[PDB]
């Protein structure tokens, strides 16, 4: 049984540090531009922050499933139950 | 030290003479010209150039233009 | 003794706990102290860090009383300098009218300058004073009031309350949930709005949790690494060798002089971002 | 490491502190500063008052 | 039997991670680019937000079948059947 | 007999997830200038469009190989037939 | 217990590594245009400001849930109660 | 055989897995590139087009020795013929 | 218990690597543009230097704490008590 | 054997797989900048195409070595020998 | 003993190893913009030159720590102490 | 010796990967450059060559060495003779 | 005794490996800036050329204490005498 | 452990720390707020010219 449950510690590290390892990275991406387009056309903030959030939705959706899974992965596993 | 500044117009001339430092705002950010910068051709803002002189300072309010 | 065993004595605080041979009681070594539950006070974190408040308050209020009005006195020109880069620092970040902030801001960086200062000097000079002046040469006692978690905790938690107080008055109850689950994705119709309602909660709530805990670690990350990077210089003297002891006192001096950068940069971060994080509890940007 | 209840008491000593210097150590030395700066801009406005 | 399972844990993990990790990077980059062109020419977002969606079909498309390999890998183990 | 089939959904999860990992971030940086472009010259996006799939079809020409050997490892096991 | 354990001493490490190798290259891509856009704009260096720290709660986010998990498995354990 | 077969189906998921991540990046730098010549110059595009199968052949030339070997351990096998 | 040591120190490996890594190259981009901002303009080289320690503040934040819990694994060990 | 047998197979996948991830890369950066010169000044095609055989000698010097190396390993085997 | 002593050999490898990573790019993105910076501003070097250095202290903080825990690590041993 | 000539054949993987995987893409980024250059101002192509020369000695000096060694440990073996 | 070092010839090729990749990569950044600064200015050259050996040996600073402590394992290695 | 050789040692790093804080850390702050002493003087002072 340890093998198992000692390698869901791992699996669980593995989704959620993949996952902040991504978004942390899109966001420097997509908010670093976000500020370029600021600085440029300030009359365009209130506008350029609704498009932010279109692409944050498209970039957050695989993340959210990943933490979600490695959750309950944690609090409940359906691997132990398996053997 | 001191560089050489011009402001020119289609009409007639506004300023001349050596100079220390120039203040511009440009098309894309401000900038800050001293003697010896890489070869620069920009357009400008409508706004005031500043002109740091050995030291005295001069301000002239400009309507557009390009900066050389 | 071995190096493990001066590290490990180091690494141990003061603790008070109700001991059932009498009312006081103090804990006398490492696991009867993790043994202690969470109602048990380190004697030694709040001592230093009640201390250091007292004194910068002392300097500060001997000065405030005696307010030249025109030229100020040699103490009084260093406190206006700190007075006027606070209130300066405060009107480039916040708008408002809140007389709360620098105060608030002044005390949080002069206070964590000193909490952090009594660092630079030996690591055991205090520690075996105190086990001297007390009468007991093993005594766990450490100096550093932000190299122990709950002391950065109790800093960020009392910034945390603060930032929550002011966003329901100024909103309201009503309004602070509303900006907690209407924003920032929304829609022109309810049965949209519904769908959006979890995904704004699991937005602004994991970001605003964000802010007390990190403030806490990030001070004490820095302080802590310090210490004990103090420490293990220290243990390079104990071989009694030249040409280590050679070493040793060339990496304490070098690591001295790196530490004044980050003594001032962490103080002046926690009173930014306090500043920064109490600012944005006045305004609203969807 | 080790969690504890010492929090406690550096935030209530922390709120209680931070209520007394807004009523203590600001306001005399804020005061002393407005002062000298009336006093520049009247000194100021005085030349203007006179050149008129 | 805890091999097999164990191990079937780390590669959902895979599947799922290194998904996220490469979509979540991908849309900061496209994103990026997006929120330049709409502060460049504002008449033509309705455009480009169209042209922006064919592409994140493409960027997607492999993440998509990595996660939905690992929900099956997940629910009813192909590899447990094997041994 | 675990062994082989415990390291093989590792090396499935390999070819899936390094694929997928490399043609999210590929698409992001061939659509992120295509939007660019795009938005430079409004009445190219036609012509555009049509280049950006023939690009297509090189950036994901490798990793249709990874998970096509993926799925034929995860279904009929060539290897578990050598021991 | 002693390999559950000393898994465990791995899989922190991984949520906290991870999670700083991201963040300090998000915080410098943001940083590195905010202050670009500060040199750009000398009049929006406070609307930018604000601007950014909307950015930089996204940015941390998701290494703040593994920063935080991480804690929890160094001071306590859900594995080891899994025997 | 069995640790030598096991190790087999990792070093194929190598030897593809990294041909299509390295593969999908450089198509995405190199078609990026093409689509930005043909945006500024549209009369330059036969031109562009065949000198990008020029530099195609050059970037995908090692990949596709990675996936002819890894082809080539999967069908067959040097490593089980000594045992 | 030597399992549980020795992970450990593999553990503080990867905790202060990582962190470390993450720290030089989010440097090396804030640091960067620094130097690009200061080239713009010299009489601003002062307020863009008060800014960048600002944001050093959010880059250098998850490296220390990883710093500090591998500090606190170098010497004591909340593991070993765990058994 | 078996390991020195076994541990070859991952060698040469690591040998070859990182040197055609390298390379892949490579020459999109550099097959990039060769068609934004070809745009920008076509009547310098036939220099610059030859400048860029010269850079690609010295970036596929060390590759070539690599996949040299690698196949050495596969058809001889200097570990086997236990030499 | 000997799990622990070579364990620890290759977390000498990774304190060093990745801190040499590190320090290498984030001086190539530190120094690529000093050199662009001065060509802007060949006047302003000496001031540049100062800027620069300040933030090379920065980048070589973090590394320097984890390099002098290498050291401790090949002459000295905390970990063998532990049994 | 089979663990240290196994893990040998790995060490040389690992010194020649590694070294072609950093040579590949530093010549990718200098060489951009240098035709950039040459495409920029044509009559410098003397000049710019002998420095691309320059660069590219403190280039590969590291993986050169990295080289050596991997040879010296292919066809000799200190390992092997310190037992 | 062979773990400890087969393990150190692992060390040993992460310790100059990793450098290799950290070196290449930034002398691709730093001298990519160089050419282009000498393109600009080419009667600057001389000055940029100097201001980048400054860079050079801040670059190579953590590479060298690898590579320097890489070949006292392999000659004197200090984890053999640790029982 | 030759403890007494340790705080010795730390002593002398701490003795050179505050040797180098009174060569060149200490100099500009302590005569910073000397200026600004003389600063607010002239200041003030100005201000009074102009008053009579």
């Amino acid at each position: 049984m340890e093998t198992v449950v000692g390698l869901t510690a791992i699996a669980v590290a593995l989704l959620i540090g993949l996952g902040a390892l991504g978004t942390a990275i899109g966001f420097g991406l997509l908010g670093g531009k976000f500020l370029e387009g600021a600085a440029r056309q300030p009359e365009m903030v209130p506008m350029l922050q609704v498009k932010m959030f279109i692409v944050a939705g498209l970039l957050d959706a695989v993340t959210m499933i990943g933490v979600g899974i490695a959750l309950f992965f944690t609090f409940a596993n359906p691997f132990v139950g398996q053997i | 030290i001191t560089v050489h500044c011009d402001i020119v117009s289609a009409e007639a001339e506004i300023f001349s003479g050596l100079v220390e430092m120039v203040i511009a705002h440009g098309a894309l950010g401000d900038l800050g010209i001293a003697p010896g910068h890489a070869p620069l051709i920009t357009d400008l803002k409508p706004g005031p150039i500043r002109l740091v002189k050995q030291g005295e300072q001069e301000v002239y309010y400009i309507s557009g233009g390009f900066l050389e | 003794e071995t190096a493990s065993g001066y590290i490990q004595h180091h690494l141990q605080n003061l603790t008070f706990g109700r001991l059932p041979n009498g009312d006081w009681g103090f804990a006398h070594t490492a696991e009867q102290a993790k043994e202690m539950g969470f109602w048990a006070f380190h004697v030694d974190t709040l001592g230093w860090s009640v201390l250091l408040g007292v004194v910068f308050l002392f300097i500060f209020r001997l000065a405030a009383k005696k307010a030249t009005s025109g030229q100020p006195g040699g103490l009084q020109n260093f406190v206006e300098v700190m007075v006027e880069f606070v209130d300066t620092s405060v009107k480039d970040t916040f708008h408002g009218r809140n007389p709360l902030i620098a105060p608030l801001a002044l005390t949080v960086f002069v206070w964590i300058f000193l909490l952090n200062l009594i660092d630079l000097v030996p690591v055991d000079y205090l520690p075996m004073l105190a086990a001297k002046i007390t009468g007991d040469e093993h005594l766990f006692f450490r100096a550093v009031a932000t190299t122990d978690p709950n002391a950065t905790l109790g800093l960020s938690i009392s910034v945390f309350a603060l930032i929550v107080f002011y966003s329901i008055k100024v909103k309201g109850i009503g309004g602070f949930l509303g900006e907690l689950t209407l924003h920032p994705f929304s829609s022109k119709n309810i049965v949209v709005q519904i769908l959006l309602i979890p995904v704004n909660f699991l937005l602004e709530f994991v970001t605003l949790i964000a802010k007390p805990v990190s403030l806490a670690l990030r001070l004490f990350g820095n302080m802590y690494a310090g210490e004990l990077i103090f420490i293990l210089i220290a243990v390079m003297f104990g071989s009694g060798m030249f040409l280590l002891s050679a070493l040793g006192v060339a990496l304490n001096w070098a690591w001295a002089v790196f530490h004044i950068l980050i003594i001032t940069l962490q103080a002046f971060i926690f009173m930014m971002l306090t500043i920064v994080y109490l600012s944005m509890a006045h305004e609203d940007n969807h | 490491m080790n969690i504890n209840a010492t929090l406690i008491g550096q935030s209530v000593a922390f709120f209680i502190f931070v209520l007394f210097c807004m009523k203590f150590v600001w306001p005399p030395v804020i005061a002393a500063l407005q002062e000298r700066q009336k006093k520049i801009a009247d000194g100021l406005d005085a030349a203007n008052r006179a050149a008129r």
